[PDB]
């Protein structure tokens, strides 16, 4: 699964998590096997203005 | 006072219900021993901890 987020909701990808990007945005179970893998793209994903 | 026999085995009986139901109110190391409120203060990966 692949999406873009800002780094402070990095958090709120891991299972049994809370807040907006867990709540309204992609929900982890709570037997989740698996791995999350995630990396800062200001380099690429962000523009001026 | 003759009776001692049979008023120790309802004292032991009673004793040992109450023990068990005292153990109720013990921590056992957790930040709680009311369950209902360690499920408002955490969340639930660290709640079922």
């Amino acid at each position: 699964d692949s999406f873009v987020i800002r780094g402070d909701e990095v958090r709120q990808i891991a299972p049994g998590q809370t807040g907006n990007i867990a709540d309204y945005n992609y929900k982890l179970p709570d037997d989740f096997t698996g791995c999350v893998i995630a990396w800062n793209s200001n380099n690429l994903d962000s523009k001026v203005g | 006072s003759a009776l001692g026999k049979l008023q120790d085995v309802v004292n032991q009986n009673a004793q040992a219900l109450n023990t068990l139901v005292k153990q109720l109110s013990s921590n056992f190391g957790a930040i709680s021993s009311v369950l209902n409120d360690i499920l408002s203060r955490l969340d639930k990966v660290e709640a079922e901890v």
